[PDB]
């Protein structure tokens, strides 16, 4: 077979690799040529070299080319973005996952979507997934917050799940925490901009892949990290879940959350009772479908968990409490009850079911008995609106 | 709009022109001379969807009228730009309801003089 | 009953209407048509015979 | 009665009912569970494909 | 009234249980027989009440 | 008329004939065509796929609360297509170390599994020790019990099957039917590995037992790549094995089949050099290889070359 | 049980129907097919 | 199998050759009712028929 | 033993029916379209002129294939 | 006393039997499965050895490789649309709802 | 070129059955 | 289909049958790029120089 | 007998195939599953509804255009069943289909079923009155509403 | 249709009613043991044997003429006359007919031939 | 703008022929197909329009 | 409470009424209106069979963008779709190939209309999502491999598979079409003589003679090959239809064959089969049924 | 052996070279692209199980 020396060509041609015209045999040859696909060159070129490794490693480490890869992320990291992208057209080989970090986390803070977009798409599919992991994505669902692109939020999570193709047959598929972490952002801005039904199918996500106890686990990890570094021996218990200051803390503020549940709720019902009648007070409202509280720690868990247990409140109280890096707990506490409640608020089919906005009652018909319009029909009456009245069936 | 429509084109197998009380009998017309005498109907018989075994125009040799859902075309009247006669759940609502101008001052059923009154 | 009318067409189908009276069955036939929508205000064509 | 025991459960509310233990939302509750939908998730899945 | 709530449970139950066997099971459904739902029912079902005594 | 013929799409005078389409009839389509519709035809290109794995997959289920915790150790083994060059005796010698302190069964034996991953990557040979000192004693020793993690046992053999070993046919073993049943879950690359590594230390025994046990488990045998194979047949002398695996050349398909023969034809030929270790000369096997493509591909005719020496008899 | 009185039975009816056969052909001998000459 | 069936539509469609479409009557309805004798002095009485 | 004898019943009842048409229903032919041939010119060696009734011709073939052939209100 | 008549008696007594332990067994797989059954045609399973001698899934044709002798009737019968019925193509069937 | 490989030994299918039952 | 003069006694159809359309339309698959979906916006920085 | 079932093991053994599954050909009984749908399915067949399984087969009739088309084959252009204008000059495409009765001659009681001398001319006559009465209807302004009552209709 | 060695020794252990076995071996000299549950129609007298009406047939062959929507499986030494007879079960139309394919020989570890014809053909 | 004039989305295909008569034809088929089409396209979305204009939330 | 009702409505498969829920929901209360009613009313035509009401509601609901659909609805339409595609026709229209499978060419659109709603596709039932996949592997494919699709070899290689099957039938290169129709004889001349204007392929179930002019089933009782004469023909046609009965024999059979003990039984049409028949010898009783 | 393997061409002569007969179909226009949509027994297999 064939093959190029870019390196020895001369004009006397030792390997006799060049097409000829005259010699003996040419003929087929020609044609051949002739009849190549419009990516004949190129795609044999790209294809003859730059291809995974018998081991399952990327192409991506060459040592000619590294010195390129070396300055485009020290360019993206000093922000430029097209600097670097200038260089990144001259790479001939596979670039390693690093690059596109670095040019996918320049391109976050100017919130341009469009091109990170574009490079993680660039990655995927052509390279060989170089550029699906972890950190890219995290980068391209921190991007689509910058730009407040709902649709691209679910496009990414989307992506980041993954398919059948990129994750048996390629086995490039993100780590387990980084699913975690990108889910989170991305549930923490749907749930404080009221994006009730993405929401949910992110959530309902985390249900599945057991991933609601989450932060707990990193945390635990952490402390066991360093226990290892002690020497000392490390397992994983409930007792050593529970100690942690973060179930700690978010114990000790259960009973707030739930009053501020039932205050919230309380006035929502009295609104929706006062609208009904296009304003005194309707019936609506004289009593709702939220039981009182008892007065006890353990009367506030067992409430949460009977009228909201859809939902796992714990968590979801876990997650509310830091915002931006602030800690909501420890600075601000109405504004912290006032996030776990929404969240709790929105996350839930059964509050949802609870909240409902009374409307009126819509009356069946019969067609006329004498026919004028097809449109015009006897409408049944309720026994409330006509007193009196033959005595009538349903 | 042809009188009975529905009866007619829609109900009907034949669109109402092929004659389905017909005896296969053999005739002495000159033209007919191919036609052979049929025998009776199969009595207890599963047809193709298509088709029937002929007694009938309720059970013709072809059947014609789809099995499907049928509904009239949409109108191309102008739902927008036709006003109805006032209801009364629109003349409850009527102070937070937007019209045009032709709505309000409309010749047949003004809405404005009501809303006033 | 829905044959309250019915001695007007003995024995023939029941009618809301009269249906001696030429003009005012098809008034009745004008206002069904009406209320379906085969029959209304439409935006016009060229071909609708303007005269 | 989530998990599709209703029979289990039925002794169990009319002893609570009895007692004046439940009030206006549990029972929204209980009714609510008589669908089994920890059922209809094995069946959803399995069954219905 | 009452019994015949009983009664009504009872017969719905056996019928549930026959319901249940004909939706999962293949190699009936293979022969195609509208015939296997109506083939047995709370009539021919057990348990049968006139054999309560025994 | 002449020795260039009349492509018919262009003469009219083949178009327009009576024969075809004349320009003044209407023109439409004469029958509609359903071609991919009726019979489809599944995709196997040429080439083989770009993207796939091409290695053993060990597949790491470790807990999110460990896996924070060991990572300063687990980041010098291998994490999804990524393989740090760390020296083996570094990463055994941590194991060694840290894992009595941490309590779970499955993350010390996943742990463990990546061990033996990344040292058959390196093939160092001093890996087996760990078969011995801390798993012998509840799964392949005097019938215990305990029925091991499937990473475990893909990643030990594996590497028996890179660094080449006897040790691997008692685990073999264990995984058929009646014990552990982890051999329908086996990757193709598995097989593939698993059967280069017998065919070069040359055991006819191992291959059968191990062909056997892939035509059963309905492994994907086409897909089996062609060096393992080669090398897998290319061991057996014996008479009874060659029986068996002319009856089991049957069990592969055409082109499969077609470049067995290719692959064998260039392994002891220009190719030679492709193989860490050259191959063995086996006549018989590579002859009757050959012979089976000629067989199972299709017969052209070469009537000269056939009667070249016939002749008539008045008889 | 009804394995066994069964095969007594055919060995019966093979012996009427090979006597049979032998009897009315008259010999023990049979023709080839005309396939069976090659 | 021997085809009759099919032999019977197609002479079917050649009797359908010869036939009018029939006349339904300017009033539709009454036309209807007064084939089935439902009108007022539209009834008719049973062909007489010869005793046996 | 035998405590019995009995008429051996059976349900033979055919009632699906399942036909399905043999591949070589759907198979092609070969159709054409049929005229009356007005007149025929063939050439190859020698021009020869058939004329079987005289009209204004609507619609002229020609054929090229061995001999060359006009085939005239064909 | 009369066992002999039906087929539970005599020589096919023991096939009742096995096809009676054959169901319990059957059962058990609805059971882990969902109670949604698995293949008759016994896809599912994982082992040849697993299927059945009694499974459609055993390949009886009068030639395994030349697919003209496959058929089933004297002449190669298609489904509608002409397509081809006698061995189908993995992506012909479809299970669908 | 048949037979391709050594027919299957004279082994008797029927008879260890039979001996068992 | 049903038509038994169709090629042989000179009917063509000047209009080319729903069923076939169907067909020919069921037969060739859709090109994905032929949806022409955007909603990101345009990339001006990496778009036109990516990998060669 | 031998074509209907040759090897065939059970009814549904080409159910393979979605399309010959379908097929309502033999009885609807086949693609009856759970109890649910049998209880519609009796439902609805007593409420004098088509039955919901019967849908499986998809049938388009013939349209109507090919019936006429056919009629109007048989017939050799039919002139039976064609208006006398159809043979005049440029007939419009009104005078250009069959004979149909169309909705107009509804109400008119005079002429019977044969129209004696004059009468049908009279009809016509009522019917032009009728198209004025139209026209001058939406001239000013009072036509059928689609909404309206039978008040606001007197 | 081929029928295999598994499913007749499972017709050994757990036979089917109406599944009816058949004897094809043509000369009383070579069987020496009996199949099965199986029924002799020699291959020679097929031909005669289903143009029988069942009472004419279960007089000449002493078993009853098996319906045509009965599973009949035939057997022979080589399976050659097996197939033979095969085709004469097919002509007249019988639904299910199976074929063992070295029946009798896989069966009893006999080796015998049903007919004598040889692979090599005599040079033209 | 109004009527003819104006529009969302123009497609135009050019129809192109060896024969005049055979494009002219051509585009008579085409354009009845593109009618139909058409005309079901367009009445679906239009009953979707007058869903829409009859009420909806925000 | 009302969007229950809808459910209800919609699993009974009547449509009417539940449209007409949705109506006055729709008049009247609008601003509170959640998806889980165009849920209803979709679950309910896919259950009534009615698929481009199906549409027509999916069409909507992607139009107005509120309230969002859920991964739920867009498994109930795509489902609808795979339904649709699915069903088979009447028989008319079975000819040439089975048309419906046209639906399943809708998906790989309302695929991408579920990216630009925010709709996440992975959230699909496994079923449906390998129907689908099924779907687009059927008509989805790229610029990329739209320019290399159509290489020769590729061609080919498709030919080659249908090949190994046994499937020829119907593609171009590889088959060869060789019975031509002849025309129809007119009573108003057989002076005329007919000639042929245009040829076309098509099936032949256009014009083949009438079942009731033929032999029965064909397929059945006769074997059937068209071949070609070995000799030089002169005139007339080139190929030959080779029929024979299925169950033709020589008529020297009786010879060919080894001797039966029946033989004796010649020319007779009324045997006594009692008679020559081992019962009698075999059978202690005997009772003869005649 | 397969029967629909028939010859496309006519036997090797001069009526090749002397008459103006093509040597192959001309093209179908409405003869889809042949193109690859379809799956194994093996992967239906694979996703059943
Ligand atoms: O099919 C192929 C093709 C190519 N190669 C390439 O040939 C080199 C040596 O060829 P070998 O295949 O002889 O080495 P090996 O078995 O020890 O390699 P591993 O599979 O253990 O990695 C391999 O390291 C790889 O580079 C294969 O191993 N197999
Ligand atoms: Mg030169």
């Amino acid at each position: 077979p064939a093959v190029v020396d870019h390196d020895n060509i001369t004009v006397e041609d030792p390997n006799r690799v060049g097409l000829n015209a005259a010699t003996l045999d040419c003929r087929g040859r020609i044609y051949r040529w002739l009849r190549r696909g419009p990516f004949f060159q190129v795609d044999n070129y790209f294809r003859r070299s730059v291809k995974l490794n018998r081991d399952g490693t990327l192409p991506t480490d060459f040592v000619h080319e590294a010195p390129l890869m070396r300055k485009i992320i020290r360019l993206a990291h000093r922000g430029h973005l097209k600097a670097a992208c200038e260089e990144y057209r001259r790479v001939t080989t596979v670039p390693p996952v690093e690059v596109y970090r670095a040019l996918t986390a320049c391109c976050v803070p100017g919130a341009k979507l469009a091109d990170a977009v574009s490079i993680f798409e660039d990655g995927d599919s052509k390279l060989f997934y170089v550029s699906r992991d972890g950190e890219v994505l995290h980068n391209l669902m921190r991007c689509a917050i910058a730009a407040r692109h709902r649709a691209r939020i679910m496009w990414v999570y989307n992506v980041m799940r993954g398919r059948f193709y990129e994750n048996v047959v390629v086995r490039a598929e993100v780590d387990l925490i980084w699913r975690y972490r990108i889910a989170m952002i991305a549930l923490e801005y749907l749930l404080d901009h009221e994006c009730a039904e993405e929401a949910a199918a992110i959530y309902s996500y985390l249900v599945e892949e057991e991933l609601l106890r989450c932060d707990v686990h990193v945390r635990v990890g952490l402390h066991m990290r360093e226990a290892i570094a002690a020497g000392k021996p490390i397992t994983l218990n409930n007792d050593v879940m529970n100690a942690t200051s973060l179930v700690r803390d978010a114990t000790a503020v259960a009973p707030e959350v739930a009053r501020e549940l039932q205050r919230r709720h309380a006035q929502t019902l009295q609104n929706n009772a006062v609208e009904a009648v296009g304003a005194g007070s309707a019936p609506w409202s004289i009593l709702g479908p939220l039981t009182a509280i008892g007065p006890t720690a353990e009367d506030t868990m067992v409430w949460l968990q009977q009228h909201y247990g859809d939902v796992d409140v714990m968590s979801i109280m876990r997650w509310a409490r830091f915002r931006k890096g602030k800690d909501l707990m420890a600075k601000d506490r109405p504004q912290y009850l006032a996030r776990a409640a929404a969240w709790i608020e929105l996350l839930s089919k059964r509050n949802r079911e609870m909240e409902e906005v009374p409307l009126t009652y819509m009356r069946k018909s019969k067609p006329l008995v004498l026919d004028t319009n097809s449109n015009v029909r006897v409408a049944w009456q309720t026994p409330l609106m006509r007193s009196g009245g033959p005595p009538r069936l349903l | 709009q042809l009188q009975a429509q529905d009866r007619i084109i829609c109900g009907t197998h034949g669109a109402g022109i092929v004659a389905h009380q017909t005896a296969v009998n053999s005739s002495d017309n000159p033209m007919l001379s191919s036609v052979t005498t049929a025998a009776p109907a199969a009595d207890l018989s599963r047809t193709k969807p298509h088709e029937g075994t002929g007694t009938s125009e309720r059970d013709p040799y072809i059947r014609t009228l789809h099995n499907q859902r049928s509904a009239a075309p949409e109108s191309s009247v102008s739902q927008s730009h036709t006003v109805n006669a006032p209801t009364v759940d629109e003349c409850e609502m009527l102070a937070e309801r937007w019209g045009t101008m032709n709505y309000w001052h409309n010749d047949t059923f003004p809405r404005l003089v009501v809303f006033l009154k | 009953p829905r044959n309250l009318n019915h001695a007007l067409n003995y024995g023939i189908a029941n009618y809301a209407y009269n249906r001696g009276n030429y003009v005012e069955t098809q008034d009745s036939i004008w206002e069904e048509q009406t209320a379906s929508g085969q029959e209304g205000w439409s935006p016009a064509t060229h071909a609708d015979g303007l005269r | 009665a989530q998990h599709g025991l209703y029979q289990q459960a039925t002794p169990i509310v009319d002893e609570l009912h009895h007692q004046k233990a439940l009030h206006a939302g549990h029972y929204a509750l209980l009714i609510n569970a008589l669908a089994c939908p920890r059922l209809g998730q094995r069946i959803l899945h399995c069954d219905a494909q | 009234t009452a019994l015949w709530d009983a009664t009504r449970k009872i017969r719905s139950a056996k019928e549930a249980a026959l319901h249940r066997s004909l939706s999962h099971n293949t190699r009936m459904r293979a022969s195609a027989d509208l015939k296997h739902w109506y083939e047995e029912d709370a009539n021919t079902l057990r348990p049968l009440a006139f054999e309560a005594l025994k | 008329v002449g020795y260039t013929p009349v492509n018919p799409d262009t003469s009219p005078m083949v178009a327009y004939s009576q024969y075809h389409w004349h320009y003044n009839l209407p023109q439409g389509m004469e029958r509609p065509h359903s071609v991919n519709r009726t019979f489809a035809a599944p995709f196997q290109s040429n080439h083989s796929l770009v993207n796939k794995y091409r290695g053993v997959w060990i597949e790491f289920d470790m807990h999110p609360a460990f896996s924070v915790a060991l990572e300063p150790q687990l980041r010098k083994l291998p994490r999804g297509r990524t393989l740090p060059k760390t020296p083996a005796e570094e990463v055994i010698a941590d194991y060694t170390a840290l894992a009595p302190l941490v309590d779970d069964e499955k993350t010390r034996d996943l742990w463990l599994a990546k061990v033996f991953q990344h040292c058959a990557f390196q093939r160092c040979g001093g890996a087996m020790e760990l078969w011995e000192r801390y798993c012998h004693q509840r799964f392949t020793a005097e019938g215990a019990t305990a029925k091991p993690p499937l990473s475990l046992v893909k990643s030990v053999l594996f590497y028996c099957n890179k660094t080449d070993n006897s040790g691997w046919r008692a685990l073999f073993d264990r995984c058929l039917k009646d014990g552990w049943n982890y051999t329908p879950l086996f990757d193709t690359a598995q097989w593939s590995f698993m059967l280069k590594s017998i065919g070069r230390m040359g055991d006819e025994d191992g291959v059968r037992a191990v062909l056997e046990e892939m035509l059963d488990v309905q492994a994907d045998l086409d897909r089996v790549e062609a060096r393992s194979v080669v090398i897998a047949l290319n061991a057996v002398t014996n008479a009874d094995v060659y029986e068996f695996v002319k009856k089991y050349l049957f069990n592969f398909g055409e082109r499969k089949v077609k470049f067995l023969r290719t692959t064998y034809s260039d392994l002891r030929g220009h190719g030679a050099g492709k193989l860490r270790i050259p191959l063995k000369e086996n006549d018989n096997m590579y002859y009757h290889v050959c012979w089976h493509s000629s067989i199972r591909s299709p017969r052209q005719f070469s009537p000269r070359q056939l009667y070249f020496d016939y002749t008539p008899s008045t008889l | 049980w009804e394995l066994s009185r069964d095969e007594q039975l055919f060995w019966e009816r093979v012996e009427l129907i090979r006597k049979g056969q032998v009897a009315s052909i008259g010999s023990s001998h049979k023709r080839g097919y005309a396939d069976e000459a090659a | 199998t021997h085809g009759l069936r099919e032999k019977e539509k197609h002479d079917f469609t050649i009797l359908q050759r010869t036939v009018r479409i029939p006349f339904q009557g300017y009033d539709m309805d009454r036309f209807l009712a007064q084939q089935k004798g439902t009108p007022y002095g539209a009834q008719q009485l049973p062909p007489n028929v010869v005793p046996s | 033993m035998f405590l019995i004898h009995f008429v051996h019943y059976k349900t033979i009842l055919q009632k699906y029916t399942f036909k399905f048409k043999h591949i070589f229903l759907s198979i092609d032919k070969y159709n054409s379209l049929f005229f009356n041939i007005s007149g025929i010119l063939i050439w190859l060696n020698i021009i020869h002129i058939n004329i079987i009734l005289i009209k204004y011709s609507f619609f002229i073939l020609i054929n090229n294939f061995e001999y060359l052939i006009i085939l005239i209100s064909t | 006393c009369g066992v002999n008549a039906y087929e539970f008696g005599g020589k096919y007594a023991r096939t009742y039997a096995y096809a009676f332990e054959k169901a319990k067994k059957e059962l058990e797989a609805t059971a882990a499965s969902g109670f949604m059954a698995p293949s008759l045609s016994h896809e599912d399973t994982e082992r040849l050895s697993d299927q059945p001698t009694t499974s459609p899934s055993v390949d009886r044709f009068a030639s395994t490789t030349h697919p003209e002798q496959r058929k089933a009737q004297f002449v190669p019968r298609v489904g509608p649309g002409s397509t081809p019925l006698e061995d189908p193509a993995a992506d012909q069937k479809s299970e669908w709802s | 070129y048949t037979p391709i490989w050594k027919s299957d030994p004279a082994v008797d299918n029927v008879a260890p059955l039979r001996d068992e039952d | 289909s049903h038509r038994r003069d169709y090629i042989r006694m000179g009917y063509i159809p000047r209009y080319t049958p729903w069923e076939w359309i169907a067909i020919q339309e069921a037969d060739q698959p859709l090109i994905a790029e032929q949806i022409r979906q955007d909603n990101i916006g345009t990339s001006y920085f990496f778009s036109l120089n990516r990998y060669w | 007998l031998f074509q209907q079932n040759a090897y065939r093991k059970t009814p549904t053994d080409e159910h393979w195939n979605p399309y010959i599954r379908r097929s309502t050909e033999n009885g609807v009984g086949h693609l009856l599953q759970n109890k649910f749908d049998i209880m519609r399915r009796e439902d609805r067949l007593s409420k004098g509804e088509q039955d919901l399984t019967e849908r499986n087969t998809i049938h388009y009739g013939v349209p109507i255009q090919q019936i006429v088309d056919e009629f109007v084959f048989r017939h050799r252009n039919a002139r039976g069943e064609r208006p006398l204008d159809y043979f005049k000059p440029f007939p419009n495409f009104r005078a250009l289909r069959l004979n149909r009765m169309y909705r107009d001659v509804e109400g008119f009681s005079l002429m019977k079923q044969r129209p004696e001398f004059l009468e049908w001319e009279l009809f016509t006559r009522y019917r032009q009155h009728h198209q004025q009465r139209r026209r001058l209807a939406l001239l000013h302004g009072l036509e059928p509403v689609a909404n309206e009552t039978a008040q606001e209709r007197d | 249709h081929q029928v295999y060695l598994k499913d007749m020794l499972h017709l050994m252990r757990y036979p089917e009613p109406y599944t009816h076995i058949i004897d094809c071996r043509t000369s009383t000299q070579k069987m020496h043991r009996w199949v099965p549950h199986s029924l002799w129609l020699p291959r020679d007298e097929v031909e005669y044997a289903l143009q029988l009406s069942a009472d004419e047939f279960l007089d000449m062959y002493g078993f009853r003429k098996p319906d045509k929507s009965d599973d009949v499986i035939l057997l022979s030494h080589n399976g050659i006359y097996s197939e033979q007879a095969g085709w004469e079960w097919k002509k007249q139309f019988f639904q299910h007919v199976y074929n063992y394919r070295g029946g009798t020989n896989e069966l009893f570890g006999e080796s015998y031939s049903d007919m004598n014809v040889s692979d090599v053909l005599s040079p033209w | 703008e109004d009527g003819i004039r104006g529009s969302e989305v123009t497609y135009k295909i050019v129809l192109e022929g060896f024969w005049d008569h055979h494009v002219m034809k051509l585009a008579e088929d085409v354009c009845m197909f593109l009618k139909d089409v058409g005309r079901q396209i367009v009445e679906e979305k239009l009953v979707a329009v007058r869903r829409l204009l009859q009420g909806g939330a925000v | 409470t009302y969007e229950l009702v809808m459910l209800a409505l919609s699993l009974q498969g009547n449509m009417v009424e539940a449209e007409s829920i949705l109506s006055f929901l729709r008049s009247h209360h609008s601003e509170h209106i959640t998806v889980e009613s165009f849920n209803a009313l979709l679950l309910g035509h896919r259950e009534a069979r009615q698929f481009d009401c199906c549409d027509a509601i999916w069409q909507e609901l992607v139009d107005r963008r509120w309230p969002r659909a859920s991964p739920l609805t867009a498994e109930l339409y795509l489902r609808s779709i795979m339904d649709h595609a699915n069903t088979p026709t009447s028989e008319p229209l079975q000819s040439f190939a089975n048309i419906n499978v046209v639906e399943k060419k809708k998906v790989p659109l309302v695929l991408a209309q579920m990216d630009e709603l925010g709709v996440p596709r992975t959230h699909l039932s496994r079923v449906l999502m390998d129907e689908v996949e099924d779907s687009l592997r059927k008509f989805q494919t790229y610029r990329s491999r739209f320019y290399e699709w159509g290489r020769a070899v590729k061609q080919f290689d498709f030919i080659e598979f249908r090949r190994r099957n046994g499937w020829l039938y119907d593609l171009h290169l590889m088959k060869c079409t060789t019975k031509q129709v002849g025309p129809l004889r007119d009573f108003n001349d057989p002076d005329a003589v007919q000639g042929a204007v245009a040829t076309a392929e098509i099936p032949a179930f256009f014009n083949e003679r009438p079942a009731w002019e033929r032999p029965p089933l064909e397929e059945t009782l006769y074997v059937t090959t068209n071949k070609e004469r070995y000799d030089d023909v002169r005139g007339g046609d080139i190929y030959y239809d080779d029929t024979r009965g299925l169950h033709d024999r020589s008529p020297t059979w009786m010879n060919e064959v080894p001797e039966t003990r029946y033989d004796r039984l010649y020319g007779v049409n009324h045997p006594d089969i009692a008679k020559i028949g081992i019962r009698r010898h075999l059978n202690v009783e005997y009772v003869n049924r005649k | 052996m397969l029967s629909q393997n028939v010859a496309k061409t006519t036997v090797p002569s001069y009526y090749m070279i002397r008459t103006n007969l093509p040597h192959r179909k001309p093209q179908n226009q409405w003869e889809g692209v042949y193109y690859y949509s379809g799956i194994t027994k093996r992967q239906r297999h694979l996703i059943l199980l």
